């Protein structure tokens, strides 16, 4: 997995994701730390969100384990930072990259998947009361992401 | 009959039911008050996870019993 | 033991343990089934854990046999669900109750005893790399406890 | 000299040792690589449980021998 991890790391170097960045936290290639700017469209705007990426020994056969460390108000993201994204589980492909995963996560922030939620109460609010969801999501961005 | 449902956030729901009401009916009442579909509902009582096709009296749930509502993830 | 089992069963009825419940599985008083919510503080949060309780004929002179049926990542709990808790063995008292045992187990989940482990490799991780232990413990909660 | 230790998880440890190394020394090397204290270590070879105060040559363990590391519970 080490060669694959390095090629990916360098790849971000030549074509760096906008409003995203990642790297090894320290000297361990398997363990990376990443940032996501709140997407301009989203209610998360202005917040900076930190994430951890851990690569399994079997990577890229098996998907990287990705979680939020920064607190966030999302139907698809729980209090512990765990993420419900298809690309991380069922729909993973060795073809896919961390850059793609980060892009997928940014997209997820813009458009949540309420029907298959990680937090049912938030999903309910997003569905029946979008204004309240946007308003609360903003409160948390300032409270936790600035 | 009146029973309570306690959520993970620490809120208590107050339901009106009968002993012959199925666990499916109860989840529907929880949807009326909280707007959570039965899909994402999971009830616990007396060490058991309550099955949808059984009644409150099957689990011998009686007045003022407190049920526990927890998550039911289908994995997304 | 039967009168003692009933008094305990009823006791939980008047003062029910928060984030815990227990009862006879069926018509046998000796064999009980119990649930524990993952404690809010712990990495087990959001998981629901099931346990079996079997009362020895000699109860309460002898301790109840308690085990996890749900899979869990713990230094003090093994793959087969067996539990290393003092109250279950050396430190049992007829004075003690199932409610106390369940409370003790909840406490155990919040604070593991690595120095006297049931799984040495997990205890090592909890001790030297708490972040990895919290991260893996969360992975198992969603994988096995939701 | 080089010997292997097989764990219950199916991992193989690769140690560097000498025939005069005690079983205590070997457990210390296993701690260097796996971080498990000798307390919680238990080694098996040739039907025997290896005693801490004896050497690898006492048990006639030689190059490329595979030892089995298993649990050593003190009961907690």
């Amino acid at each position: 997995a080490l060669k694959r991890i390095n090629k990916e790391l360098s790849d971000l170097a030549r074509d760096p994701p906008a409003q995203c960045s990642a790297g090894p936290v320290g000297d361990d290639m398997f363990h990376w730390q990443a940032t996501i700017m709140g997407p301009n469209d989203s209610p998360y705007q202005g917040g900076v969100f930190f994430l951890t990426i851990h690569f399994p020994t079997d990577y890229p056969f098996k998907p990287p384990k990705v979680a939020f460390t920064t607190r966030i108000y999302h139907p698809n993201i729980n209090s512990n930072g765990s993420i419900s994204l298809d690309i991380l589980r069922s729909q993973w492909s060795p073809a896919l990259t961390i850059s793609k995963v980060l892009l997928s996560i940014c997209s997820l922030l813009c458009d949540p998947n309420p029907d298959d939620p990680l937090v049912p109460e938030i999903a309910r609010i997003y569905k029946t009361d979008r204004d309240k969801y946007n308003r609360i999501s903003r409160e948390w961005t300032q409270k936790y992401a600035m | 009959m009146q029973i309570f449902v306690k959520t993970l956030t620490g809120k208590t729901i107050t339901l009106e039911v009968e002993p012959s009401d199925t666990i499916e009916n109860v989840k529907a009442k929880i949807q009326d008050k909280e707007g959570i579909p039965p899909d994402q509902q999971r009830l616990i009582f007396a060490g058991k996870q309550l099955e949808d096709g059984r009644t409150l009296s099957d689990y011998n749930i009686q007045k003022e019993s407190t049920l526990h509502l927890v998550l039911r993830l289908r994995g997304g």
